[PDB]
RNA sequence: GAAAGAAUUAAAUUAAUAUAAUGGUAUAACUGUGCGAUAAUUGUAACACAAACGAGUGAAACAAGUACGUAAGUAUGGCAUAAUGAACAAAUAACACUGAUUGUAAAGGUUAUUGAUAACGAAUAAAAGUUACGCUAGGGAAGGGUAAUAUAGCGAAAGAGUAGAUAUUGUAAGCUAUGUUUGCCACCUUCGACUCAACAUUUCCUCUUGGUUGUAAAAGCUAAGAAGGGUUUGACUGUUCGUCAAUUAAAAUGUUACGUGAGUUGGGUUAAAUACGAUGUGAAUCAGUAUGGUUCCUAUCUGCUGAAGGAAA
RNA sequence: AAUAUUUAAAAUCAAAUAUAUAUAUAUUUGUUAAUAGAUAAUAUACGGAUCUUAAUAAUAAGAAUUAUUUAAUUCCUUGGAAUAUUAUAUUUUAAAAUAUAAAUACUGAAUAUCUAAAUAUUAUUAUUAUAAUAAUAAUAAUAUGGUAAUAGAACAUUUAAUGAUAAUAUAUAUUAGUUAUUAAUUAAUAUAUGUAUUAAUUAAAUAGAGAA
RNA sequence: UAGCCUUUAUAAAUAAUAAUUAUUAUAUAAUAUAUUAUAUAAAGAAUGGUACAGCAAUUAAUAUAUAUUAGGGAACUAGUUUUUUAAUAAUAUUAAAUCUCGAAAUAUUUAAUUAUAUAUAAUAAAGAGUCAGAUUAUGUGCGAUAAGGUAAAUAAUCUAAAGGGAAACAGCCCAGAUUAAGAUAUAAAGUUCCUAAUAAAUAAUAAGUGAAAUAAAUAUUAAAAU
RNA sequence: AGUAUGAAAAUGAUUAUUUUAUAAGCAAUCAUGAAUAUAUUAUAUUAUAUUAAUGAUGUACCUUUUGUAUAAUGGGUCAGCAAGUAAUUAAUAUUAGUAAAACAAUAAGUUAUAAAUAAAUAGAAUAAUAUAUAUAUAUAAAAAAAUAUAUAUUU
């Protein structure tokens, strides 16, 4: 099981110390997707930034290439080439 | 006090609906990092994802914070909370010992539930 | 059952600690007593604390020696945290390291010790004032905020009012408004007169009206509406103000960069000259007094007063 | 009806959540309003217009204020189900029945994604010719606001060294194109010159001016 | 000079940052009244003395037809009672920058573990700039619980940060501009028109109260509950 | 203050195109009609260029500041000129040459090759990593603090 937590709310009003744990969590951008395997270090973590974050859990993570691959939108056509 | 920052005493009606939508925001996380804390519970005892989801005997967490968080009379629920608690904060220099919680700096990311019992 | 001992429990650190205050101290760091008077000793001190550097603090251990203790051991001054000062230049000793041709020496070094720089990281062995005759470089390293005060109001009403707190008056304390006074802050570096005034209303006169055992009448007093019109001339003083004289229906109070100096004035305030009283050794100075005494501007834009041309009628 | 308090969910009751559970225990939530008081000087000053709804009568308006809420309404456990609504189509007699849909409120940043482009680093490739390299191109990821400051890389200008070429050329100017463009290049037009101290690499600088 | 910034590197390198585990108690199960496992509860290893709370000791304040210690009056024949005056005791009730006997949260902070490594610490060799700061929020000192005041503490922004909102806006609410593109999610803030976007529900107001800068004691009129 | 040349700009007058006499502010940018001009591939329902219909957004620039649209500094406009340079040295870094030596070759010198110590006649494994050795303090010699030296080939 995975917690997929999701970066929310900027770091911009946010304390150091709120920075600082955010920074360890792994999230860099705001709306920056990441995957974490489920603990009880990693939830006390994320109790810690809970107005910052969105976490939802999970069967499977995703590598950084299927998340792109999911996020790819549909181009409407299909090439033949002559 | 001549440099006029304009911050209105009250709050309107869509800066409320907002309030109660991040607080509603909040204790969903905590609720899904329980419920992730359960069900890595239960596969470790050996069950599958969806066994875990399923048990009737949900575990409950054993770290403090996280227990704290699910404590209604530490940390309430939107709907546990009451109109007052959504929409004021406790200020002892104010009168009525009340002040907007809009008028707290990053209200909005800052949390604040619990007022005082008379307060 | 009794005596003696060992004591334990409770309380206490409120006394006492060389000395401030704080923390600690009865397991005593407090107190008494024997010995002693040594560790208020000598070389290396890691490692920490603190910490810009300079310094500061605790200190295991190794080596030399000493005092107490049967021993275990303890002592590198004081229960702790203040009790202090760099270099340079001199001075005194010890060291045996250098010895400017060699030898001595001198002189320098090492080690230990000495006195102060209190503006206390100490500029020199050694330095106060004055300028309105001043000069250069720079900095700004009435308006704005406030409303203690001031002015005005409100609530409550002790108390005056021949009797009755609320006709009229309204202690001290209470709640406000104003930005008209005297302050405070430091974002921001001229008083009066003349002339012309515009605005406000918290109304002085004129109009309407409520109350007035304290409206008989007439004069008043107090309150509500009301800014249409009106609201002074002289003697004194630079004065606003104030005192008075003579009037007036009344001689209201403000705001406008305490309106108005590219519109006038320049009496006050103000620099150069001079004198007086006081202050100073003095040059000179003054919340002093007096005589004298320097800014100018053809209007580009806004605005206002008038007057034309063009124009879409 | 009258007198006198209080304006309260602490207690109390009601409702909801969580532990054994038709109950108990613990927690959470629910208890007035209006007016007057009210107030200065360029000019009304919610930013302005303007906003409190009304039958007859609308295929139609009825806070745009304050308080508690929702995203049609009601149960069940974000989700489904039922209910009526609204719109539409069909069938029948402007109505009835059947069925399809809408129920994801929306606006909103230079936020994030997507969509492409650039540079830098990390990790994989491909092509072409310290090949464990270089150039170019892919993919995935992370990064790219900036005063004082630090670091890296370029360009314009002028001189020196080397140096083809040529009026069908070169230089300068103007105009319009081109290349992710302080620069250079193409064409046309103009004026000069029988011609670049030219391209390129080095060396250097009186090497770039809206600020004294 | 240190603090904060930059460049280039170094490893028998993760030492950095964040959280968890650590404790106490209960119930159940298994071994020997103890230990282990599981579940639950508890603001949960160590350090602390602010808020709060409290009146212990210290310093202060109040009351007793209470008691004692004396004093001033007072009635009968020096003894005695009452109305007392202070102190002390007793009992009850109170507060303080330099009182804390109770006592948080935040905090300081340790080991291992997990997660951050296209990431941190440390060290080495070198370059700086800066030492006028401002506002907002919270807790204070000064001021008058005055100042766009002053002095520092913590956080953020501005400083050096463009973009959306707050009418206009250095410091507030969101959010960090490599270059475009403009389909989708949106933040704060909004959705009658000006102006991009709206429909509902239940109450209350009638004062234009109010509608993004809330003005007090008090008065009058209602309204609920007892 | 040479001589030629000179569509360099500021600046003036005039003409052409286009907009402008009911509209209000850094005079630009973006949207967007219309009018005009040019266009030897406008085939057009075309393309570029010029031009304050109309709409939206838009508080010159610099300096100095906590902070400037500021009514703080400075500039009338344009042209030319106007500011981290040199010498003698020292320390770092990068590369290149040579390398236990380098530079220089006449010798002399500088740096390196050994660490110390105020200084002196002292100076690096007696049988291997420091537990050995060297120096300074101390000493009979060790120990103790500090730094340095040693595990086919010297750095
Ligand atoms: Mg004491
Ligand atoms: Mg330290
Ligand atoms: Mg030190
Ligand atoms: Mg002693
Ligand atoms: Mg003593
Ligand atoms: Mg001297
Ligand atoms: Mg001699
Ligand atoms: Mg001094
Ligand atoms: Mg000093
Ligand atoms: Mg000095
Ligand atoms: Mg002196
Ligand atoms: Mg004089
Ligand atoms: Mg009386
Ligand atoms: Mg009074
Ligand atoms: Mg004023
Ligand atoms: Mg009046
Ligand atoms: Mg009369
Ligand atoms: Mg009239
Ligand atoms: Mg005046
Ligand atoms: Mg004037
Ligand atoms: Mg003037
Ligand atoms: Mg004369
Ligand atoms: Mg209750
Ligand atoms: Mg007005
Ligand atoms: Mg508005
Ligand atoms: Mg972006
Ligand atoms: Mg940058
Ligand atoms: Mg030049
Ligand atoms: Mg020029
Ligand atoms: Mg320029
Ligand atoms: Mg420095
Ligand atoms: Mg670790
Ligand atoms: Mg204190
Ligand atoms: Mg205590
Ligand atoms: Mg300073
Ligand atoms: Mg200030
Ligand atoms: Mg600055
Ligand atoms: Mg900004
Ligand atoms: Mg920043
Ligand atoms: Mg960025
Ligand atoms: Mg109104
Ligand atoms: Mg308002
Ligand atoms: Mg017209
Ligand atoms: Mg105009
Ligand atoms: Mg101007
Ligand atoms: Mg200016
Ligand atoms: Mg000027
Ligand atoms: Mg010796």
């Amino acid at each position: 099981v995975f917690y997929k937590v999701t970066l929310s709310r900027s770091l911009i009003g946010v304390p150091h110390t709120t920075k600082s744990i955010v920074k360890s969590l792994g999230l860099g951008k705001r709306g920056s997707i990441v995957y974490k395997k489920v603990n009880p270090a990693i939830a006390g973590s994320l109790a810690k930034v809970k107005e910052l974050v969105k976490v939802e859990v999970t069967e499977h993570e995703l590598t950084p290439s299927q998340q792109r691959e999911l996020r790819k939108s549909n181009p409407g056509f299909i090439v033949e080439k002559r | 006090g001549g440099l006029l920052w304009k911050i209105p005493w009250r709050m309107s009606t869509h800066q409320k609906t907002r309030q109660r939508e991040r607080l509603r925001n909040v204790d969903q996380v905590i609720k899904q990092l329980t419920l992730g804390l359960h069900v890595q519970r239960c596969q470790d005892k050996g069950l599958t994802y969806q066994e875990a989801m399923e048990s009737k005997k949900k575990y409950k967490p054993r770290s403090k914070s996280l227990r704290l968080l699910n404590k209604p009379s530490v940390f309430p629920k939107e709907n546990q909370m009451s109109s007052k608690d959504k929409y004021w904060t406790f200020d002892k220099k104010a009168v009525g010992y009340r002040k907007g919680i809009h008028k707290v700096p990053k209200w909005t990311k800052i949390s604040i539930r619990k007022a005082p019992k008379f307060f």
